[PDB]
């Protein structure tokens, strides 16, 4: 169903794009894996630490 | 202050000058190993990976 | 909103009383960032005590944690809702759902070594957005004890400072409120009689803006202008 | 500049010593009066010792040998000044 | 650990690539056909070594 | 001798976003100049965004005015998403007036003749009631890059974060331009996704004279 | 103050011997060092003008894998020693030169005949060991004017890849460095050896020349 979706929308069924490197312009070998994760802050802030 | 003239004193007195880290549960002696400094724009100690 | 969530999203969120759930449904009459005022259809509606409901958001404020727990209103003027309903977000929720962090692209690679060991490597996207741009409020305390030899005054004169003490505080001393200090700033002038400046100064590191300043007095200390 | 002190260690053999020997040569730079024996690339007295060390001209001999020069210098300052 | 991922990738081989079994007179240009993009990271090559 | 390029044909397919397209190049100046004006559109160009707002009777940022749905905070962050062109100035001070229950969107700014606002339909709050007003002064100011709020730095006027940036997206493709009598030439095509405030014949123009400023450390112009 | 940017200048040409040098460039602004060493290193590695050995035959060999007697270094690498062979030429596009020589003892580039508008940088680069004094060894080489790598894949008649660009190896390290009041910069730090051709500094004023003339029509 991951796959039947990815499907739906009009992306690789494998998950994995091509990038390209912002620095060299050039194509990272290998598709790498682009998605998008929850990612949360957790309340261990920098500058409570220092 | 901080002005504008303690950054450059600041850079002569680092220059050679090694300080200690190290990482709090300190088992052995590899857990106090003494670096010199490269000043950061930040508030986070960068520390070398293989280390 | 979670992306990828699991549906037991709307039950915490509700569940946990951060979120104005209505009462009593029915249409909405008034919405503004402070209160929400609901008229109640007559299903729902007692014959006597005509009755509209005034919700009132908690806006900015203390958590225990120092976070900011804030309610902003998810309905706008003029729209129907019904009994068990959610009206005004909470913090860390999204239309009645619960929204702890953020969604966002994520590559899984190695990138010249900047996520060595568990590190994470975040474009400028991220911090320009301000999508985790968090909000703190502290709460600090200036006490008047009653000492020997004399009380201790809340004036605004302090003994050795000049302008830029005073101009930030008042006529009573203490500072105004949406003033922007820094560390080393002065809040609340007091002074002892030795006369040693003994003021509220902010703590080292930190910035901000005073959002509210509340004054408590004992029944039979005369009170400064402020209060 | 200074990455690792290896060659100062095969020079005084003991790795304990070194820091002796180059504490006592930084101290003699630091207050201290005396001069280096070396070009100073702006590097500080511990850097300069170490760097003198490396090649073969400061060990605890040396500054023994200097020691007594002095004091042989002091006295025949204060013989020839007084007397 | 990422740094022998690299090292693991980059010293590895594949039956085929491109540049597959032509002659190298150094790895300086060995480098070279890597980076101007007319051979493989991984593509077994005659080099000379010194 | 190698050829040398021209902007051939740009395409203004929106009023955001354009394809701009050079022509003819030299095999493998395409990615390297691809990748290069990428680079110095994304990372400098000339944006005209909010600087600083001072709402009428809001003492800071943390608060709320009588009569908006809306935060003051909140309608920071949609000032923050303002796009908007300046002409013959650096800093100007718009000043948007309203009531009357309803949004209040950017097309209820005075006009400033030398200001132009780019998307009248943005919204950046919504006036709740009858006798509720809002009157505020909005310092919209030229620069370039990102700079917060807090490390540039009275009461009444909030400080947000700069975002002088006209630019959000770029991409870049070449293709063989199968023409001339000769084959084997690139063609550098670049789709570039904009907010509105710079044309993109003047984005790809700036970009590339960054570029021959940059290279003039070592060479003689 | 949009337009004004830290344009830099090289504080420094740490050079090892004639044919390598280290440059570097301060400041530079936060993002151009990645931008300037890549489009400078794309173009160096890329396309330079220069004259290379394209194709070789030699007189007694019909075939790459092929065996020739009196010789020490076989076919293949005397194809790999005739890679190294950096020549300089005037106007002429391409040319060919003939080498003949037969005796006990290294064969380098100071024996092939100079007739017409060719330079060798080195006299010293041998070509090919000899052990005998009735071995003949007798090849037309022939340079050609290119634009950079061109390999053998993608050109009796031997193959050689012909690389016309004059540089070997070059790269980049671009690291952070301060002004007095900036948050953070750059300083880029080329590193680049040649075959001899050209010096490296012009090689780099050749790479600048280049990607200045190819934004004339938009400046």
């Amino acid at each position: 169903e991951i796959k039947e979706l990815l499907k739906l929308g009009d992306l690789p069924t494998s998950g994995q794009i091509r990038l390209y490197d912002g620095r060299t312009g050039e194509q990272f070998e290998r598709p790498v894996t682009v998605g998008y994760m929850y990612m949360l802050k957790l309340n261990h802030l920098v500058d409570d630490k220092m | 202050r901080e002005e504008a003239v303690v950054w450059d004193i600041l850079d002569e007195v680092i220059r050679e000058h090694p300080v200690l880290l190290n990482r709090a549960p300190t088992l052995h002696r590899l857990g106090i190993q003494a670096f010199e400094p490269v000043l950061i724009e930040g508030k986070a100690i960068q520390l070398h990976p293989l280390v | 909103k979670p992306l990828v969530g699991t549906g037991m999203e709307r039950a915490v969120a509700v569940d946990s009383g951060v979120t104005a759930v209505a009462k009593r449904g029915g249409v909405v009459q008034y919405v503004d960032a402070s209160r929400i005022v609901i008229k109640v259809n007559e299903d729902e509606m007692y014959p006597g005590e005509a009755g509209i409901d005034i919700y009132n958001l908690t806006k900015y404020t203390r958590s225990n944690q120092n976070t900011c727990i804030n309610q902003m209103p998810c309905v706008s003027l003029g729209e129907p809702v019904e009994r068990g309903d959610v009206l005004a977000d909470g913090p860390s929720t999204d239309l009645g759902e619960l929204a702890l962090g953020q969604n966002m692209r994520v590559a899984f690679m190695p990138w010249n070594g900047y996520n060595f060991e568990d590190s994470i490597l975040v474009s400028e996207r991220v911090v320009q957005e301000d999508r985790f741009t968090t909000i703190h409020i502290q709460e600090l305390a200036c006490v008047s004890r009653d000492t020997k030899l004399g009380p201790e005054e809340i004036t605004a004169d302090i003994p050795n400072v000049g302008e830029a003490a005073l101009s930030k505080l008042d006529e009573s001393g203490i500072v105004y409120i949406g003033a922007e200090v820094t560390g080393g700033d002065i809040l609340v002038g007091k002074v002892t009689p030795k006369v040693k400046d003994s003021s509220l100064r902010v703590p080292n590191g930190v910035s901000g803006t005073v959002i509210d300043v509340q004054v408590f007095t004992r029944d039979g200390v005369e009170k400064d202008k402020r209060a | 500049a200074r990455v690792t002190v290896q060659d100062a260690v095969e020079k005084i053999g003991n790795r304990f010593d070194l820091v002796l020997v180059a504490a006592r040569r930084a101290r003699q730079m630091q207050v201290g009066g005396k001069d280096p024996l070396v070009p100073e690339e702006n590097d500080k007295t511990t850097v300069i010792a170490l760097r003198e060390i490396e090649e073969g001209l400061i060990n605890n001999q040396i500054l023994d040998v200097r020691e007594r020069q002095e004091q042989q210098e002091q006295e025949a300052a204060e013989l020839q000044a007084v007397t | 650990q990422d740094v022998v991922l690299g090292l693991y990738y980059m010293t590895r081989d594949c039956v085929n690539a491109k540049g597959e079994g032509m002659v190298l007179t150094g790895p300086k240009e060995a480098e070279r056909l890597y980076r101007s993009g007319l051979a493989s990271l991984h593509a077994r090559v005659k080099v000379r070594i010194t | 001798e190698f050829l040398k390029p021209r902007l051939v044909d740009i395409e203004q397919v929106s009023s955001t976003h354009a394809k701009v397209t050079l022509e003819p190049l030299e095999r493998g100046f395409g990615h390297t100049l691809g990748n290069a004006l990428r680079r110095i559109l994304l990372s400098s160009m000339p944006g005209c965004a909010v600087t600083e707002v001072e709402i009428d009777g809001v003492l800071h940022e943390y608060s709320t005015k009588e009569g908006v749905q809306e935060d003051i905070l909140e309608i920071l962050l949609n000032l923050k998403g303002l796009a908007v062109r300046v002409q013959g100035k650096d800093e100007v001070i718009l000043t948007l007036n309203k009531s009357g229950i309803g949004p209040v969107t950017a097309a209820d700014i005075t006009h400033d003749g030398d200001v132009e606002i780019v998307k009248p339909q943005h919204v950046i709050c919504h006036l709740t009631d009858e006798n509720a007003s809002i009157s505020m002064r909005i310092k919209v100011q030229r620069g370039r890059g990102y700079v917060p709020a807090s490390t540039r730095i009275p009461i009444g006027r909030l400080l947000v974060d700069a975002c002088y940036s006209p630019v959000e997206r770029i991409a870049y493709n070449v293709e063989a331009a199968r023409v001339e009598q000769r084959t084997d030439l690139d063609k550098l095509v670049i789709e570039m996704e904009t907010n509105g405030t710079i044309d993109p014949e003047e984005a790809i123009r700036r970009a590339a004279t960054i570029l021959a400023e940059q290279l003039e450390a070592f060479v003689d112009l």
